[PDB]
């Protein structure tokens, strides 16, 4: 019941009366569930756990085992050291044996209590599963229907698996992955809001490594749906999806082509325009990754009109998705060929790059350079220097480029000057 | 070429992530 002190909850646990003890864990979940500021630590100093995690093991009084899983979540729920308490009382393979209870409710706590310690970190990650989790996790999972179970319950099992794929440093074991991403892709096909999201985390998380880790999600037929996820009008389902594509296009040129094959570059119009910040910076990043691709994925950018909203960002956009803009392309103009990177300045690039150069950001400087270098290497290509030299003196780009000579940094120098020297000399 | 997701200095879930852990309310 309702704000015990810490002493008498200990003095209850003490007691040698199962059903005073039962109160007094009641007594602490309470303690822990409230709204501001749960006395984790004065339960810890208190020498609470090692208690709580022997009533986990208590098959003939129920109600006790769901009392100290609760709180034992919530103790785990907090800082490395609070969950490390947790971990050392012997609670995992408490948490383990008690998937395979008959009560739901205390299922679902132990699913819970595993997904926050497996939620700290790769070495706990790790540690759940040599402990064994996995198996009895998707055999909870393993039903003809997920909608027959219950949503609440459902969702904390997506989330929980979704902390198994978290994490690098290492990555998950390939073996721990390849068993659980059958299920993961069975999840990613369930209606219900929180659990496409979770499973998006966890197919992000996935594809946040070498192009191996990324072959192992897309060889499972995931793409397609990840494209269509990718225009739900949830942002908390759009923001992984876009994540787990960005990865996915890190990869190979094959890997990318399946994202372009599924019908992604469709829903970028949207994306390069949407409200969320986040979301432009994340579909901008994810644009420079594809215009470092082949010539006819550079192509398939064309197709979808999607460089005059590249030019659009960098144009006017957060700082941070500009940078990106100017990344997408530089890629755009070291890949391309003579027609599409001609096809880049009718589109209207040249004023908003220049524009760009009076940043106070030596990265991005190179970056713009190095992509006007390029676009003069094919100008050139055509005999066309002077009148690219032309447009970029009218928007005032000549002003800044011998602005850029009395730069501190050492390659923006020689890039000015070489650019001068060639083309504006 | 391709740029790897890379770590900005508050950029692993940049408060638009998802909870690694959850602490369970109501009482």
């Amino acid at each position: 019941t309702v704000n015990w002190s810490v002493e008498d909850i200990v003095k209850g646990i003490n007691s040698n009366n199962l059903e005073s003890q039962l109160q007094a864990t009641q007594a602490a979940r309470k303690l822990l569930s409230r709204e501001k500021q749960p006395p984790i630590d004065n339960i810890i100093r208190a020498g609470l756990i090692p208690k709580f995690v022997s009533f986990l093991g208590k098959t003939d009084c129920s109600p006790i085992q769901f009392e100290s899983a609760w709180a034992l979540t919530n103790i785990a729920s907090g800082t490395s050291e609070q969950t490390k308490a947790v971990v050392d009382g012997g609670a995992i393979p408490a948490f383990i044996s008690l998937l395979a209870s008959p009560h739901a409710h205390i299922s679902e706590q132990a699913v819970w209590a595993l997904g926050n310690i497996a939620g700290d970190g790769s070495a706990f990650r790790d540690l759940v599963i040599k402990h064994g989790a996995i198996d009895p996790l998707l055999a909870l999972l393993a039903v003809p229907d997920l909608s027959t179970l219950a949503c609440g319950y459902l969702r904390n099992l997506t989330w929980t698996l979704s902390n198994l794929c978290r994490n690098k440093n290492p990555a998950p074991p390939l073996d721990a992955v390849e068993q659980i991403l059958p299920t993961l892709v069975r999840l990613l096909h369930h209606n219900d809001p929180e659990v496409l999201a979770d499973s998006c985390w966890a197919i992000s998380y996935l594809t946040d490594g070498p192009n191996e880790r990324i072959e192992m999600v897309v060889k499972k037929g995931v793409v397609p749906q990840l494209v269509k996820l990718l225009g739900a009008t949830e942002l908390p389902i759009v923001t992984p999806a876009l994540r787990a594509i960005g990865n996915i296009v890190t990869g190979t040129d094959e890997q990318t082509q399946k994202v372009i094959d599924a019908g992604a570059l469709a829903v970028f119009p949207s994306l390069l325009t949407n409200p969320k910040t986040n979301i432009q910076k994340e579909a901008t990043w994810t644009m420079s990754n594809i215009t470092a691709g082949r010539q006819d994925q550079i192509q398939q950018v064309v197709n979808h009109g999607l460089v005059p909203f590249l030019v659009g960002v960098l144009s006017k956009a957060d700082f941070k998705t500009q940078k990106e803009a100017a990344w997408a392309i530089t890629n755009y103009t070291s890949g391309g060929t003579v027609e599409q990177i001609v096809y880049l300045v009718h589109c209207g690039i040249i004023e908003p790059l220049m524009n760009l150069l009076s940043a106070k950001d030596t990265k991005i400087i190179q970056v713009i350079l190095d992509a006007i270098s390029n676009i003069f290497q094919a100008a050139e290509k055509l005999g066309e220097t002077e009148k690219l030299s032309i447009m970029i003196e009218e928007c005032g780009g000549l002003d800044k480029i011998e602005a850029l000579q009395r730069h501190e940094n050492e390659s923006v120098y020689k890039a000015s000057l070489n650019l001068i020297e060639k083309y504006f000399s | 070429e391709k740029k790897k997701r890379t770590v900005a200095e508050e950029d692993q879930l940049h408060l638009d992530g998802q909870e690694n852990k959850r602490r369970r309310h109501d009482s």
